[PDB]
């Protein structure tokens, strides 16, 4: 049972820091490339971050590029984004995303709305 | 050793044979292309001639464009129906900056997928009017979306098109760099980007496919005959 | 509020029916068939190579009669096959090239035909007129057709990319069921040998067992970490393998409800896009992303063969109702029969 | 003595095997690869074709010829094995021509080539080929003694008798060879500017050198292989004994060596028949 | 619905030459090999000629073989007999048989109304039929009997022998093709089998439009030979 | 809204596959072992026939 499970959300001031976690279970956790995507009341899913399967290639999307940090714990099978002055922009649903196939760089549907290898989403409100 | 009826069932088959050998020299006469792109990208009107299929020909050449708008948002399992044409038609609202991120990443994830690596991607970056509109009104900035856009410079090597304003070059030559590093990051030079800036009024668009096409079957010959 | 407590109560009984799944796992069946004998090195050989498919072959269903084969290639081609004299006994023009399924009847009479264009095309085989003609073309799905299956003449299941599977009623042209449930696209379809019941696996990572009839998904099983691309029952009916995108074959049984074995090698990276049972069920072969077909001792987990004559990615297997030949469909327009 | 005899007949056995195989390999990786069943590899079966009755035929008895010093097969033999060779190389080089205006038109005309590219067309062009070879050597050779009414070649020796005649020399020589390989050096030229001129297009577009080795090895080979013959024939033709015979023979030999290379130079600059030659040298 | 019209039968002069058309309609022509099959007025079926589809493949019975020339235009749905030096022997009515030919075909299984043609005044498989005419009722089992001078089992399983039913009055219909498969519309009281030789058309529960005569037909390798006929008649 | 309608029907099915009679995996086993061999025999894939009754020789 491939499941994830978003924590470390709730309310937050604006410019405050917030630490999100992904326990995730049911899957070889190392190998697969793994997602950040978030959901703003009234907006899409939209991606916020990526990291590879060895924790070597991280991408951000740019509104939080110098203000989000993405780590994964492989020994642990979870996933980190340490968030950091955030912006009332960054009011969203954040759900931990894994990249449909393992050893692979494409990663498509992440961003789709029924979307399997997505957790239930944790709230961070700003 | 062969019966009355077995070899007359062989004749069917080397008749059903024929058909097919010419059936296959009458779709190779064509170009197979994947129409893709967003909703607000504009991907009907890019060829001014649940699967919208447009025909069109350039220079005598046949092209086949394949539009899928019958499917859901999920496309990891239906994409790889495409493996096999020519290129993939890409069309991005370039002045969207807030999906512009959303079409990186739909690109990176069409260059880097396993069925998918060999093609070469036609990107068509549409709606540059409304991007030039956009950079010239000063309201919506690319760094807002894109920080390293601040520290982006237009490259002194480059050829600007007439009549532009340097902050539309600057954004227009960002955004394609932004696909252009995406293409270039991976794939080995197997399968290349071709990027075009694209208004809703272009009429140029059939011959830019039919040009990148030109190149990407010519990349296929000399890869063919070892020259790359 | 509602939301929540409702989360908490499927999980809750996700842990329950967890818990009842490792209460009937006394003893797994690595450690029941480790004192059987190992089937050796399965070694078959191409005995036919099925040419005149013109671009990728998707799907290829066997006839009952083991003999006939139909063949899916996204040329707009629905080929049938004498597979014993390659003689190509149909060559069938699709109105939609994008074709990512064929079935073919039992009796005989009848093709299918999906893809990209969301319709179930059945084709008549036997008419008077003397070619293959559109039966009727099923037209409810809102999603790719991935996979369907005749039970007669007149009823067929197709599994479908919106996350559906339906039953049809041919003559009518209407979905008599609609099985609802799955989460990602369904992308493979096996019928029970009785055909009471048919799995279904999607890109949900799960199987689901339903009921043809009373029209509800009896069981779920996970188990797998990426899409379920392949899905086969085992030829009681008891048992089936699924294939999916984790390099992993799976069996599950029905009546334990849960994985039995893990078909995997650790060379093997890519993903499994089809499986299918010998005719006694021992050998489990199954069909790859690395362009081979590894036969898989089903008991003991133990890669028997490789089928490995394919220049380009197998999408399809079919093995024959006598057992006697595996048919590998691949993308490099090739049908390579083996045994 | 013997050490020079043994050395050049394990040198032709060598090079001899190597074409030999190269071209049968070349045949075999057709017909048992369908990636490879395209129309321009009907070219270099044709090409191969030439080369497989030069590495069987031309190569050694040629070395027969050197090693015994004489002809020992009779004059229509020799009349007819000098058919036979001139024939086969000239269909060789205009495999290559037909080749290199194949690559040409598939290399400045992609898209609209295809439409050309046709099994008809391909057929005609490798009969045309191989028809024009046949008419340039083929009578001339077997018939100059019945023109000119004698036998100038000795008994002893096997060459064609119209190499002494200047006017024909030149004009099958540079029918042969000279035409053919200043068309195809053009083509070729033309195919690196065209690859030069995709890459500045490319680099243009998108806001930003294998294939001159490959050109020039596949140029080179020829010129090598086949610049010195046809440079000491035209020598021959008004100095009848300017050219050593040990040079003759080595230059007459040289020609045989592009039927070894063409192979590489050719069918294994494609993958796939890198591919199908890997596989079918393990069986 | 499937049709085969013919035309161009008349008295003809001996020695003189009659072209035969056969118009179809209803069906994929192209897709048919087609079959002319003459029936003499004191004699039973005989096969003539057999074009492919295709036109690739042209068989000829060695009565005709010279003389008759057999053509088809796929575009046009016409099939032609082109025959010249005609004999008296030809005084025949001639079908228009279409024939498919691939793995669980029906061939033979039309045959056109046919046209009359009149004209004023060794190797092959032997077709045996013991009996001519059997006295037969309403309700009653009847089997008809045929031999084979060559064993019509092939090496592939299929044993070609084809069973068919000529009312009087009417064109002849395909009943069992290949020794035991029912053709389309015919029947399940209809049964064929056979051991390679000796074969038998089993026929339970008689009604009266199952009269006329049955003629047995091998496939197994050209020329085709028909069986003499077995006629059934009411009480 | 709809997320509760579809948790609804997601607890509803996991109450169907909760309330189902589930057999031992050893028992599992045990019978799919019994099918193995009692089908091994007419398996042709397992054991290979004669190429005299193998039609694809
Ligand atoms: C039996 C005739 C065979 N041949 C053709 O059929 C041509 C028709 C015109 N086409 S073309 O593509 O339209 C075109 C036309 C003008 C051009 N200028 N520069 C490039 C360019 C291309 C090319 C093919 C040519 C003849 C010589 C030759 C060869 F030695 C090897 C292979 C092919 C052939
Ligand atoms: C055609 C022609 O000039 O052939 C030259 C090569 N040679 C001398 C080895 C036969």
């Amino acid at each position: 049972q491939v499941q994830l499970q978003e924590s470390g959300g709730g309310l937050v001031q604006p410019g405050g820091s917030l630490r999100l976690s992904c326990a995730a279970s049911g899957f070889t956790f190392s190998n697969y490339k793994m997602n950040w995507v978030r959901q703003a009341p009234g907006k899409g899913l939209e991606w916020v971050s990526d990291i590879s399967q060895s924790g070597a290639s991280i991408s951000y999307t740019g509104s939080v590029k110098g203000r989000f940090t993405i780590s994964r714990d492989n020994a642990k099978n979870t996933l980190y984004l340490q968030m950091n002055s955030l912006k009332p922009e960054d009011t969203a649903v954040y759900y931990c995303a894994r990249c449909p196939a393992p050893f692979t760089r494409d990663c498509f549907d992440v961003t789709s709305t029924t979307y399997a290898y997505r957790g239930q989403g944790t709230q961070v409100t700003v | 050793t062969l019966s009355a009826e077995d070899k007359a069932a062989v004749e069917r088959s080397k008749m059903i044979d024929r058909n097919l050998r010419e059936d296959g020299e009458k779709a190779r006469r064509t170009l197979r292309l994947l129409l893709l792109g967003a909703d607000n990208s504009g991907k009907s009107t890019i060829v001014k001639q649940g699967i919208f299929e447009t025909k069109f020909q350039v220079d005598k050449v046949n092209f086949h464009m394949f539009d899928v708008g019958g499917q859901r948002d999920e496309r990891r399992k239906w994409i790889q129906c495409f493996n096999d044409v020519t290129a993939i038609i890409f069309v991005v609202d370039s002045s969207d900056y807030n999906r512009l991120q959303e079409a990186l990443n739909d690109f990176k994830s069409i260059w880097n997928n396993r069925w998918l690596r060999t093609i070469s991607v036609i990107l068509f970056l549409n709606k540059q009017d409304l991007l030039a509109e956009k950079v010239l009104a000063g309201k919506s900035k690319i760094e807002d979306y894109f920080p390293e856009f601040a520290r982006y410079t237009t490259p002194e090597d480059a050829t600007p098109e007439p009549g532009e304003d340097p902050r539309v070059t600057r954004a227009k030559y960002f955004i394609r760099k932004e696909f252009v590093d995406i293409s270039t990051a991976s794939g080995d030079g197997r399968h290349i980007c071709y990027p075009h800036f694209t208004c809703a009024v272009d009429t140029e668009n059939a011959r830019r496919i039919f040009n990148d096409c030109k190149d990407i079957i010519l990349q296929m010959n000399l890869r063919e005959y070892n020259l790359v | 509020s509602e939301l929540d407590q409702l989360r908490q109560e499927a999980e809750q009984l996700k842990n329950q029916i967890r818990d009842a799944r490792k209460a009937c796992a006394d003893a797994t069946l690595s450690q029941i068939t480790n004192n059987i004998d190992p089937v050796g090195r399965i070694q078959m050989r191409t005995r036919r190579t099925l040419r005149g498919h013109l671009a990728k072959i998707y799907a290829m269903h066997w006839g009952t009669d083991s003999r006939l084969l139909v063949s899916a290639s996204q040329d707009g081609k629905l080929i049938i096959w004498d597979s014993y004299t390659t003689n190509k006994v149909h060559a069938i023009p699709l109105r939609s090239s994008w074709v990512m399924t064929c079935a073919y009847a039992p009796s005989g009479n009848y093709v299918a035909c999906g893809g990209l264009d969301n319709i179930c095309s059945i084709y008549n085989l036997k008419t008077r007129e003397g070619n293959v003609r559109v039966s009727r073309e099923l037209a409810g799905h809102t999603g790719y057709l991935s996979c369907c299956r005749f039970l007669d003449d007149n009823q067929i299941v197709t599994s479908s990319g919106d996350t559906t599977c339906a039953l049809w009623d041919i003559e009518t042209g209407q979905q008599t069921t609609t099985f609802t449930g799955h989460t990602g696209d369904v992308m493979s379809l096996s019928l029970a040998p009785d055909t009471r019941l048919f799995v279904s696996g999607a890109c949900d990572a799960s199987a689901k067992l339903w009921d043809v009839r009373e029209g509800m998904c009896r069981q779920t099983f996970t188990g797998h970490e990426s899409d379920i691309n392949a899905i086969c029952f085992f030829p009681n009916g008891n048992a089936f393998a699924t294939g999916s995108d984790d390099a992993t074959c799976r069996l599950f049984d029905l009546r334990a409800d849960q994985e039995l074995m893990t078909y995997s090698h650790d060379n093997i990276i890519c993903g499994i896009t089809s499986v299918s049972f010998s005719k006694s069920g021992r050998l489990l072969l199954a069909g790859y992303d690395d362009f081979n077909c590894n036969v898989w001792d089903a008991l003991k987990a133990d890669r028997a063969g490789v089928l490995a004559g394919h220049d380009n990615r197998v999408s399809c297997l079919g093995v024959t109702d006598d057992g006697m030949a595996v048919a590998t469909g691949s993308w490099d327009s090739f049908l390579k029969i083996w045994n | 003595r013997l050490w020079e005899v043994i050395t050049i007949a394990a040198v032709t056995a060598v090079v001899s095997l190597i074409t030999i195989v190269g071209n049968v390999l070349v045949m075999i990786s057709f017909k048992v690869n369908s990636q490879l069943k395209t129309v321009n590899n009907y070219y270099l079966l044709s090409l191969a074709c030439a080369d497989l009755i030069i590495g069987i035929f031309s190569m050694n008895l040629y070395t027969t010829y050197i090693l015994m010093g004489r002809w020992a097969l009779g004059s229509l033999a020799c009349d007819l094995w000098l058919a036979l060779d001139y024939v086969a190389s000239n269909a060789s080089v205009m495999n290559l021509l037909v080749i290199s205006f194949d690559r040409y038109f598939s290399i400045t005309r992609p898209l609209t080539y295809r439409a050309k590219r046709t099994p008809k067309r391909a057929g005609i062009m490798i009969g045309l080929a191989w028809l024009i070879s046949f008419i340039l050597w083929a009578p001339a050779i077997l018939c100059w003694q019945y023109l000119v009414g004698k036998r100038t070649v000795p008994l002893d020796e096997c060459q064609i008798q119209f190499l002494s005649e200047p006017t024909i020399t030149f004009g099958t020589a540079i029918a042969a060879f000279y035409i053919p390989v200043s068309v195809m050096t053009i083509l070729y030229c033309r195919i690196y500017r065209e690859t030069e001129k995709r890459t500045k297009d490319l680099a243009d577009l998108q806001g930003s050198r294998k294939a001159a080795q490959t050109l020039s090895a596949i140029l080179l080979a020829f010129i090598i292989t086949w610049t010195p013959y046809n440079i000491m024939v035209l020598v021959s033709t008004f100095c009848d004994k300017c050219v050593p015979v040990t040079l003759w023979h080595l230059g007459y030999w040289l020609c045989y060596v592009n039927s070894t290379v063409n192979p590489i130079c050719y069918a294994l600059c494609n993958r796939t028949f890198r591919k199908t030659f890997k596989m079918l040298l393990l069986c | 619905d499937v049709q085969l019209v013919e035309s161009g039968g008349g008295l003809v002069q001996p020695g003189g030459s009659r072209k035969l058309s056969c118009s179809a309609s209803g069906f994929a022509f192209s897709s048919f090999g087609m079959h002319w099959v003459r029936q003499a007025p004191e004699k039973g079926l005989e096969w003539v000629a057999y074009i492919s589809s295709g036109s690739g493949t042209i068989y000829y019975a060695d009565t005709v073989k010279g003389r008759f020339t057999i053509s088809r235009d796929d575009p046009k749905n016409t099939l032609f007999l082109q025959m010249t030096s005609l004999r008296s022997e030809d005084t025949a009515m001639y079908y228009c048989v279409r024939s498919i030919y691939y793995y669980g075909s029906s061939p033979f299984d039309f045959w056109g109304q046919g046209t009359t043609l009149t004209v004023s005044s060794g190797s092959d498989i032997v077709m045996t039929q013991a009996t001519s005419s059997v006295p037969v009722t309403p309700g009653e089992s009847v089997s008809i009997s045929c031999r084979s001078s060559k064993s019509l089992l092939h090496s592939n399983g299929n044993t070609y022998l084809y069973w068919f039913l000529q009312r009087p009055g009417q064109s002849p219909q395909l009943l069992i093709y290949r020794m035991s498969n029912l053709a389309s519309g015919v029947p399940d009281r209809f049964s064929g089998s056979g051991s390679g030789t000796a074969f038998t058309l089993t026929i339970s529960r008689l009604e009266a439009e199952d009269v006329g005569v049955y003629y047995c037909m091998q496939h197994l390798e050209y020329p085709l030979t028909f069986g003499a006929g077995t006629k059934l008649e009411l009480k | 809204t709809a997320s509760i309608a579809q948790a609804r029907k997601l607890v509803e099915q996991l109450k169907m596959e909760a309330n189902i009679d589930r057999i031992k995996v050893s028992k599992a086993a045990a019978d799919l072992m019994a099918y193995c061999e009692a089908h091994a025999k007419e398996d042709p894939l397992l054991t290979p026939v004669p190429a005299s009754e193998n039609p694809f020789r």
